[PDB]
RNA sequence: CCCUGGUGGUUAAAGAAAAGAGGAAACACCUGUUAUCAUUCCGAACACAGAAGUUAAGCUCUUAUUCGCUGAUGGUACUGCGAGUUCGCGGGAGAGUAGGUUAUUGCCAGGG
RNA sequence: GGGUAGUUUGACUGGGGCGGUCGCCUCCUAAAGAGUAACGGAGGUGCGCAAAGGUUACCUUAGAGUGGUUGGAAAUCACUCUGUAAGUGUAAAGGCAUAAGGUAGCUUAACUGUAAGACUGACAAGUCGAACAGAUACGAAAGUAGGUCUUAGUGAUCUGGCGGUGGCAAGUGGAAGCGCCGUCACUUAACGAAUAAAAGGUACUCCGGGGAUAACAGGCUUAUCCUUCCCAAGAGUUCACAUCGACGGAAGGGUUUGGCACCUCGAUGUCGGCUCAUCGCAUCCUAGGGCUGGAGCAGGUCCUAAGGGUAUGGCUGUUCGCCAU
RNA sequence: GGGACUGACACCUGCCCGGUGCUGGAAGGUUAAGAGGAGAUGUUAGUUUAUGCGAAGCAUUGAAUUUAAGCCCCAGUAAACGGCGGCCGUAACUAUAACGGUCCUAAGGUAGCGAAAUUCCUUGUCGGGUAAGUUCCGACCCGCACGAAUGGUGUAACGAUUU
RNA sequence: CUCUAGUCUGUUUAAAAAGGCAGGGAUGAGCUGUGAAUAGGAGUGAAAGGCUAAACAAACUCGGAGAUAGCUGGUUCUCCCCGAAAUGGAUUUAAGUUCAGCCUUAUUUUAGUUUAAUAGAGGUAGAGCACUAAUUGAGCUAGGGCCUGUCAAAGGGUACCAAACUCAGUUAAACUCCGAAUGCUAUUAAAUGAUGAAUAGGAGUGAGACUAUGGGCGAUAAGGUUCAUAGUCGAGAGGGAAAC
RNA sequence: ACCUGCGAGUUAUCAUGUCUAGCAAGAUUAAAGCAUAGAAGUGCUGGAGUCGAAGCGAAAGCGAGUCUUAAAAGGGCGAUUU
RNA sequence: UAAUAGAGGCGAUACCAGGGGAAGUGAACCAUCUAAGUACCCUGAGGAAAAGAAAUCAAAGAGAUUCCCUUAGUAGUGGCGA
RNA sequence: GUCGCUGUAGCUCAGUUGGUAGAGCAUAGGACUGAAAAUCCUUGUGUCAGGAGUUCGAUUCUCCUCGGCGACACCA
């Protein structure tokens, strides 16, 4: 009852960072303050697919 | 029957032969050791004066040991650094 | 009626790696151990797995103190 | 300097209990919740504002060491080695016994 | 689609099979550094958590006693003593009062590039790490944070999928494809993973070897077995020892069932019967005794004694045993 | 005419179609090649200020639709391969259990036979034979683990068979 | 004339399957002569895994072929110097192989090794009950039942069943408030003299055994099994333990 | 069984180390041709090729530096000392 | 039928072309792969056979086929295992 | 990974190219038989799994999910 999931830079698009999470417990759409490296900057990382 | 070393470790990438530009480097202190002012340092001097083989045409010219006599180049690539020493000491350079 | 167990795990090699009066230079291990055995004194760092490691060159020293141990470099 | 308060250093408990002594200053108790502040209720604590009163408690000192803590000297266990054999050389507890113990000290502030 | 063909069908193992086990973590064995085996002794594990992570600030359990609506041994409340015995998602151990325990606010460092120096180590790997640049979280600040108090929650390579980058691009310009970075798919659990893909029989057997390894004997051992002996509560009308001796205790014998695998598998022929024996005495008979709860006859128990003798048949392959004389 | 099993003759040959085979049946579920080219991709004359878009040609592709047998499915077939149960209580002593209840299965062994070329316990128990019979004959049934064409139970005659 | 039950001889036989006593069939599914036909994954088979040129659970000959063996055996003149291992890790591995460990040669390097002194970390032996458990006898006393002015109200006699507590006394690899000796590590000074280390070439070994101590398993049995330290054998002749 | 004979790390190539010989930042030819004589020689000719002389990186590319990244900021591999 | 011309078989336990085509083995099993288009069989010829005068190579400007030297154990290929 | 779909009463099943919330079984009550059965009759049993959009309104129409499906292709 655990994926994984890929947090993404809502600016970019690139799929900086992996995680798990556990569905079923939430099932919201987690959303992390993570660096993204290409903007040499803080921003946003929304949860989404792998493959 | 241990998995080898060549078989636990991984692969890196193709090797690109078939499409590389080799070719032949003769260095700063070799030209001053050889060579006197006022010729052309070109593929016909070189391959006469035995520091390179006529196998190879592309010549390149490195910065190793140094050189102070007055020369014209005709080569196909020039290293940053030589080429900077050259004209400094008032050499020509004629990429071909 | 064969035997309901026989199992053991690898033996992790803890213990005092550098032993009192010694020698170090900056960012030996000095200690590999489970929780504080050895608590910090002064020169010293503890890392994540409480292993015991010196900032700074030296000579190891252990104090003890109302019965608990301490590390420094002095 | 000494007292008081603050803050360290050296580790053996520098531990609690009961009794007695004081309080100028200092510390604390104590007083009000009104302002900013705090509690999964409570100004208890925390926080702010102060000087009516007191050694009562905390604190310091003095006690029978009352509990704890510490604890020799010998002897034993154990032990390394040994052509001496329950023997030869060296090392030597724990427990118990005789005791001991209610810290010491550096520099800052106040006034003696 | 066994009509036919090529093969697979693991290892450890006090012989093999059957059973059990195979990776990782904690403790003991482990003989006070590290390490150390067995089919030795106890357990856990193939995760959980968007907080149960990060930081700041503030608090302290369990137990016993005591006073209390139901309330009882034990719920919640208050005090005294005790001072971590409580509690730390999850086994155990090492730790945890400055708490790593409990509560609340904010929050995402469950970061990018790195990394002096080390620990452990056949190798492959694994582990700790100050400090530096970028950019955050908390804090007044100093500072802390590269997941979880620590140590288990894992899987090489090849192959393929997905996103990014734009390095390679078979005349040139593109492209297919590949490389690079991020990342997904293996109870490959026989868990350093012989294939993407695999069960049995042979007493019809064959070959290469082994006493490295079993069955028959020898050897070591004596649990078991057999023969005694020590203690004597008792039974015996009373009277422990005429006789039996329970409950325990100490040995020998090497014969029984076993243990070990030391000799022998380029061979040590295995049970009974027949024939022929020889030796031991722990004596079945004959011989000599002591005591009897020995009147006599006939016995019971013990000691000495191996010279000689120690039946024919029925059943069963039987040794053995039963039965007839 | 071929194959399978049984094996003169006499009396008989019981129950089970779930499993696996064989036979018959297509209503569906599923399913290959072949047709079908939704759409997607590479190239570029041109357009687009240019990228982007990009007609045609040439190539790489592929879904929705169509489709047989087979399998799933629906029946039959055991002289097809095969299968044919337990527990508990109960009568004018004691014993057993004709009987009853209950769980399960596709169905739970009928006739006959039974310490057998089958019976471990076992040299079962009783009777006959022998002065004495682990063998033999006749029975009992508590059939470890008989059983009806892998035939069941008998049988005159026959046997370099066994007792 | 054809076959071979029973038995004996034979068994380095007269015979690579016969001989002597005998036995079965003998008007038939009979015996036999001379030709012919069916061939190796095939034939034939009144069915034994029988037979197919004395060998058949897949004939013989030649060729691939000098097939492959982690298995067994063998491997030839001399002398000088040094000299192991039978362990660890991994393995379709356990009788194999590979890396490390141990050996040798060459070069370079100089710092092993044992003491003594000083200073460090353990938790073993031993000991102890302060923790976790086990446990002996008294003292005390909840609670449980027995008995009694009994209803089952509040009660009382307590032989006991007995928590907690007190005194005295024991047990423990997975108990520890304590705790050595040796062993281990660092430095220094002496003592010993190439015994250390680095690079490179070549290996072998990875079946061990017993003895003296500490243990685990077994039955404080085994010349038993499995580990730790040291020795010897292994690879060691000589003297002693009668041989060994 | 005895005795006598026969009977087992060899050859061709490549990799790498050592020794010897020669040259030297250079070393060296392979196939093959001519001359000579008939004498499967040995003398010239033959530089095609091979190994060194520069490394780093998957590679482009840059080079005593290069890769990792904005960072020689620090490291990995180098080196200036052949 | 007639007429001529040429074939039949052998040799060479060699070489060549075409057709058919293994397995013992190695991968420490084995099935892909290897051994290997090898062994062998069959049909054809020759003094040689086969191939051969580009609808070729390949990024160099060369100019038929065949045989040596090198490229090179490189490019690639392979349960990317051998 | 993909394809064909479903989820509506306690169960099963309709559901109309969009304006119904029901059918059968069962549940409960009345009646019937001597009871158990079988009629016969009443009677409940819903965001029609959730959300967005289409419509004037949506179980229905589309799409995105939730959970459960049947079937197909890979599986180092």
């Amino acid at each position: 009852a655990v994926e994984l999931i890929s947090l993404i830079c809502e600016e970019t698009g690139i799929r900086n960072y992996t995680t798990t999470k556990n569905r079923r417990n939430k099932q919201e759409k987690l959303e992390l303050m993570k660096y993204c490296p290409k903007l040499r900057k803080h921003t946003l990382h929304k949860e989404g697919k792998i493959k | 029957g241990q998995t080898p070393l060549y078989r636990r470790l991984p692969r890196k990438g193709f090797s690109n032969s078939d499409y590389k530009l080799e070719y032949a480097i003769v260095n700063l202190g070799d030209i001053d050791k050889k060579f006197k002012d006022g010729q052309v340092v070109n593929y016909d001097t070189l391959l006469e004066n035995k520091l390179i083989k006529k196998k190879n045409k592309k010549i390149k010219i490195l910065s190793n040991g140094k050189l102070t006599k007055k020369v014209s180049f005709e080569v196909s690539k020039i290293s940053k650094s030589a080429e900077s020493l050259v004209i400094k000491i008032g050499c020509t350079i004629q990429l071909v | 009626g064969s035997s309901k167990n026989g199992r053991d795990s690898i033996s992790k090699r803890l213990g005092v790696k550098r032993s009192g009066g010694q020698f170090v230079k900056a960012g030996e291990i000095i200690v590999r151990q489970r929780g504080t055995k050895f608590h910090k004194g002064k020169n010293v760092g503890l890392g994540r797995d409480y292993t015991i490691f010196a900032l700074s060159s030296g000579k190891v020293e252990f104090k003890t103190l109302k019965g608990r141990k301490y590390v420094s470099i002095v």
